[PDB]
RNA sequence: GAACUGGCGAUGCGGGAUGAACCGAACGUAGAGUUAAGGUGCCGGAAUACACGCUCAUCAGACACCACAAAAGGUGUUAGU
RNA sequence: UUUGCUCCACACAAUAUAGAUGGAUACGAAUAAGGCGUCCUUGUGGCGUCGCUGAACCAUAGCAGGCUAGCAACGGUGCACUUGGCGGAAAGGCCUUGGGUGCUUGCUGGCGAAUUGCAAUGUCAUUUUGCGUGGGGAUAAAUCAUUUGUAUACGACUUAGA
């Protein structure tokens, strides 16, 4: 359905397994190899909210055991090629903010 | 950090007008860091929120968004042209808003 | 891209910077105007002053009070310049006013800020060599102003305590200037100069 | 506008009386081909008795400079109308093309004496192939051993409307 | 006692003066200045650079302090042989003027990345040299 | 007071600050784009654009209709014969 | 005037915002001249360097920024104190001494984050007021009425009265 598959990994910053699209990301000129990954098990029926009922109403207020380690799995192959080039680990786990005097259209990502 | 703003600030200007006829429907908006309309050729089609308050909490809030578009550039300085789903109340003259960096080409 | 920008007055053209300034106050940035006796008029001091007698004539005729209210000070001259160029009128008008304060001097809200220029408006800039131009301090105090020496003194005082404030800072840059030199050429110097920085 | 020189050769059309006329040529600096045609027929029109219903243009060529990079002074001579009669001018331009020479010669008319387009006649243009026929001091000064002058006060524009240190008018 | 008079030298336009075009098509290279046409505008060469021979105003170039020697109305083989003799492009290229313009590109060129990279090092630059402001 | 035409009267709209007649253009209700006449320092939407010159006024000058100035002069300054 | 008034701390409400979202980052003077560094005989001095814009400089990694372990230094920074100054143009701010305490991304590790479901400002600011606590602080005047006549159309003014 259009979206881009992406992990965090979720070991770095926390970002789990997840779809976004395309229109909502920046994509930068950082590359790193994900050869080596089997990502076909993933589509758009992995991800299924389970619709809720007009009925129940949350008036003040978990996790996929199978999601959690596929995400095991992933991520433990995607840190091996980032411990390749330095500072890797550390860029992603850092955030990205527009500082003062910062033009987008000037800058390159 | 101690930033973490993901928009550009841009100032409401004033509406489309002549002399002495003004037209709510489109805005004026300057984009802090543009000065001519090759580099405002970047932001169009970027979303635009006016972001305010008010003291009746609606839906657990406190603050409104007023929701809009750049369409096209204006003049030959970087202003551009606005429109949004309902018009800035013109008492915004001067105001800061925000250009967000989505719908992205890059 | 300021909260509050502090213009310094001294070497500009009083109509350039009040057409820039009032289009900042109508945009919405905040603007205090320091030195507002060392703005300067092109033109020669006799026609400027033949000018303010041509305004100082006009009054409402059967009552002085309520008529064209002559304002003597430099500061307020060059409000009267800018309230020109703003519609005062509105509501917007008074709400972009009420975001400029001009000052004779520096006062000590602002004598520990930094001050800007405009350089489309500076006289240096704009006039040719040779054209004369006026002090509007020596002006105003031609037409009416009383306290031109009392801003002198102060401003001396000023410019006292300025001159020892930069005397330490230079002493504090060099030595900075000097440890950012001996601790260049080094790898992360290198790296640093390789990457732009 | 921006001008061009072209050459016009017209001639009168041709009858069983008189078959092959003249074929006049003419040298024109105009914006474009109507312009300069438009302009030929003027200046016939002043010369013989012709006009364009009665003639017709067998060619018309744009001829641009020999040498467009070398520096040139150009002598024009030139008729203008002023408000109260009819003069002629010697002016003599330093440039590096014929059509640069009579767009400054233009610009130059316009200014000292508020003369139109449609006022000044443009006799002839030639270069001065020689110095010391050089006749005007204006164009006599840059032609000394070893020119070299400074230029003070420079003025350099800003982008931003705040400048955050006082600015330096060395060159 | 001797007499004293501040010189108050500045950058004469003549015949070998190495130019920078500010803004055109050129926009940022260098050129010779071959000939003075008038008070207001020269016609320049820039053979090396690749800016072609021209006519133009003044306003458009910003006049450098380099100097080499040609002989004025000089054709551009000439005007080529004579710079590369004198060897003015990296005689440009030691200046600090030319370093501001090579740091601004870079600057630019910088990916974020990069702008990550050199935020890590101006840290570790920064402790060092805070340590080193504590013993003077 | 007449002749030919176009208008106003009977007609709003953009421009000329302002105005029956001038310039542009004639009108169902809306959306998008492009312009006319007129403009782009600020009021005021739009270049404190670019280029060549001229002018310094102890009543400068600043745009058709249009809201005025002449004869005569000036080693003021510029360009010419 | 039945426990009122002011200040301080947080506790909850209400009230709005001419419009925070890394930092208003301090010589003066000249512009047909300067700034900075250095040297000397200290000057309207000699020598070197810079500008050609802030496209700068500083700051900037961590749950909107967590919980822990170590290394290297004796630095950097925040908070409440504390010592000494300076600042009256609208000072209400700037500098400094000492100790405490927290963090440190200068360097190397360990654990956490998901489900806000493909975005929805996704809520983090400061302005005024009220009501509660519990901790200080202090115990007045003005007006009407009477009177005066230096005042006066009436108001107002000037006087007096435990």
């Amino acid at each position: 359905d259009n979206t881009l598959l992406v992990t965090g990994p979720f070991k770095v910053n926390g970002v789990p397994l997840r779809r976004v699209n395309a229109r909502y990301v920046i994509a930068t000129s950082t590359k790193v190899s994900v050869e080596g990954v089997n990502v076909e098990k993933f589509n758009v029926e992995y991800f299924a909210k389970e619709k809720l009922t007009k009925k129940e109403k949350k008036e003040a207020n978990e996790i996929k055991t199978e999601r959690v380690e596929d995400q095991k799995v992933v991520d433990k192959a995607l840190l091996a090629e980032i411990k390749k080039t330095p500072l890797l680990k550390q860029y992603l786990s850092a955030s990205f903010s527009l500082k003062n005097g910062d033009k987008p259209h000037l800058l390159k990502f | 950090a101690e930033s973490h703003r993901l928009y550009v600030k841009g100032k409401h200007l004033s509406y489309q007008r002549s002399k002495r006829v003004n037209n709510p429907n489109v805005s004026l908006i300057k984009i802090e860091g543009v000065a001519t309309p090759q580099d405002a050729q970047f932001y169009l089609g970027k979303r635009i929120a006016y972001v305010y308050r008010a003291s009746k909490e609606v839906r657990g809030s406190k603050i409104r968004v007023m929701w809009g578009k750049v369409t096209r550039t204006h003049g030959n300085s970087g202003v551009v042209r606005a429109t949004f789903r309902n018009n800035l109340p013109a008492k915004t003259f001067g105001a800061s808003v925000r250009i967000f960096l989505y719908p992205s080409n890059i | 891209v300021e909260p509050v920008v502090v213009i310094d007055g001294k070497g500009h053209l009083v109509g350039r910077l009040a057409s820039v300034v009032a289009k900042q106050l109508l945009n919405g940035q905040k603007i205090v105007v320091v030195r507002a006796e060392e703005l300067n008029i092109s033109g020669e001091f006799f026609r400027n002053k033949l000018k303010y007698h041509d305004f100082l004539r006009k009054a409402t005729a059967f009552n002085k009070t309520r008529g064209p209210f002559h304002f003597r000070a430099p500061s307020r001259i060059f409000y009267k310049a800018l309230r020109g160029m703003v519609s005062h009128k509105t509501a917007r008008g008074k709400a972009a006013l009420e975001r400029l304060k001009v000052f004779e001097g520096i006062p000590p809200p602002y004598d520990k800020k930094k001050r800007v220029v405009v350089p489309q408006a500076l006289r240096v800039l704009r006039l040719k060599p040779g054209r004369k131009y006026t002090t509007l301090g020596k002006l105003s105090t031609s037409v009416g102003w009383k306290y031109e020496d009392v801003v002198a003194k102060l401003e001396a005082k000023r410019k006292v305590s300025s001159a020892e404030y930069y005397a330490k800072k230079r002493a504090f840059t060099k030595k900075v200037a000097s440890a950012n030199a001996t601790a260049a050429e080094s790898d992360v110097a290198k790296q640093l100069a390789a990457l732009g920085y | 506008a921006h001008f061009k020189e072209y050459q016009v050769i017209g001639r009168r059309l041709p009858t069983e009386s008189v078959p092959e006329p003249k074929l006049f040529r003419m040298r024109i600096f105009a914006s474009n081909e109507v312009i300069a045609k438009s302009r030929y027929w003027y200046f016939l029109q002043k010369l013989h008795k012709v006009k364009k219903a009665s003639g017709e243009i067998v060619s018309i060529n744009q001829i641009n400079e020999a040498h467009p990079t070398k520096v040139k002074n150009f002598g024009v001579w030139v008729r203008y109308d002023s408000r109260s009669g009819t003069h002629n001018m010697y002016k003599e331009i330093r440039d590096v093309s014929r059509v640069a020479a009579v767009e400054t010669l233009y610009q130059d008319m316009a200014a000292r004496h508020r003369a139109r387009f449609r006022s000044i006649h443009i006799l002839k243009v030639a270069e001065i192939e020689k110095t010391a026929d050089v006749k005007r001091q204006y164009v006599k000064q840059f032609l000394t051993k070893d020119l070299k002058f400074p230029l003070p006060h420079r003025v350099q524009k800003s982008t931003k409307t705040f400048s955050y240190k006082r600015p330096s008018t060395f060159y | 006692t001797d007499s004293i008079v501040k010189a108050s030298n500045w950058r004469l336009v003549e015949v070998g003066r190495v130019v920078l075009i500010k803004k055109g098509q050129s926009a940022g290279k260098l050129a010779a200045i071959v000939e003075i046409i008038d008070q207001k505008k020269v016609l320049i060469d820039g053979p090396k650079a690749g800016v072609p021979r021209q006519a133009i105003n003044l306003g458009q170039v910003v006049l450098t302090p380099l100097t080499f020697a040609l002989p004025r109305g000089a054709r551009t083989a000439t005007v080529s042989k004579k710079w590369a003799a004198a060897a003015v492009c990296e005689k440009w290229a030691a200046s600090s003027w030319a370093k501001k313009i090579a740091q601004r590109e870079r600057r630019a060129a910088l990916t974020d990345f990069e702008r990550f990279q050199v935020m890590v090092l101006r840290k570790q630059k920064r402790y060092t040299v805070k340590k080193a402001l504590a013993k003077a």
